[PDB]
């Protein structure tokens, strides 16, 4: 029902399994817990939010909002999004 | 993959439910893309077009893809007893990667773009600007 | 009406949603289910302000303007019962922008 993702810096983001399955990389990483030796906190929190975002807005008339990304975070996120395929 | 030659008027309307300056793109009889004047974010516009015609919509400044009535291909259908067909233009749920390119592409001049530290395969992706011609071929193979 | 939360204490963060009308105490049940510590051993906050079991998340600040999937609002967790002080470790700093505006 829930899983845990652990950032390179210790922090634990506990999230729904389907939300996490969004990322194929993650899926494969269970089948529990995923440690992510390469993704800092300011980056995995945004990922999880993205899962929430995707999961809610996929298959939906109700006008969709911009997913937002602060500048400083963009590179790191792009690298994470790419490792994780999402 | 072309607009059908009419010749039956169709009252259409483009609501821009998006947060970008939308660019209507009409698909000629030959299959070429015709740009129409842009639609700012909240706004809308009454258009005459024709049953059978092909329209798509992109971010006018960076050509990112947008949905109309939840697909990419808008076919002005029969108007009859009812007046305008509605053309709701929305963001899709972009992949987080695509989403990332988007900011990134827009915070650095691709002129200046070599000098940022990241895998080079990543650097090709950023160079790989989304494109009507592209998606036009992409949206062709179905 | 779904509200979208980040339930945080220490280095732990839960992402969940809940109804604008569910109860604070109902959130602790939720937590229970996950960090397995019962509602009486957890205390929940919005920004320091100490939240009441009987009140609704809406009534508590959590409304769809505020707690959106892509920007979930934060709920302080604190444990035990003597109760520990509320302490949320901040997230890592991004490195400074390269030569871009």
């Amino acid at each position: 029902m829930y899983v845990k993702l652990i950032s390179s810096d210790g922090h634990e983001f506990i999230v729904k399994r389907e939300h996490a399955l969004t990322s194929g990389t993650i899926k494969a990483m269970l089948s529990n817990e995923v440690n992510f030796r390469e993704i800092p906190s300011h980056v995995l929190s945004k990922v999880c939010m993205y899962f929430t975002y995707k999961v809610r807005y996929t298959n939906s008339s109700t006008e969709i909002p911009e997913f937002p990304i602060a500048p400083e975070i963009a590179l790191e996120l792009l690298m994470a999004a790419n490792f994780l395929d999402c | 993959l072309r607009s059908v030659n009419s010749r039956e008027p169709s009252q259409v309307i483009f609501c821009n439910r998006s947060p970008r300056v939308v660019l209507p793109v009409w698909l000629n009889f030959d299959g070429e893309p015709q740009p129409y004047p842009t639609l700012p974010p909240g706004t809308g516009r009454r258009i005459h077009s024709y049953r059978g015609h092909l329209w798509l919509f992109r971010d006018a400044g960076t050509h990112d893809g947008l949905l109309v009535n939840q697909t990419e291909l808008f076919v002005p259908s029969l108007n009859v007893d009812g007046q305008p067909i509605f053309a709701n233009i929305t963001l899709p749920v972009y992949t987080l990667k695509e989403r990332c390119l988007q900011v990134v592409r827009s915070l650095v001049k691709p002129e200046n773009y070599r000098r940022l530290d990241i895998v080079r395969s990543l650097y090709e992706d950023l160079e790989d600007h989304p494109n009507v011609q592209k998606d036009l071929e992409r949206l062709t193979q179905e | 009406m779904d509200v979208f939360l980040m339930i945080r204490r220490h280095k732990t963060t839960i992402f969940t949603d809940a109804k604008e009308s569910s109860t604070v105490f109902e959130l602790k049940r939720i937590v229970e289910g996950i960090l397995k510590r019962p509602p009486d051993e957890q205390r929940l906050y919005k920004d320091d302000q100490l939240l009441d079991d009987g009140k609704t998340l809406g009534e508590c600040g959590f409304t769809s303007q505020t707690a959106r999937p892509q920007a979930p609002a934060t709920v302080g967790l604190a444990f035990r019962a003597t109760f520990e002080a509320l302490c949320i470790e901040p997230f890592s700093s991004p490195p400074e922008l390269p030569d871009v505006m």
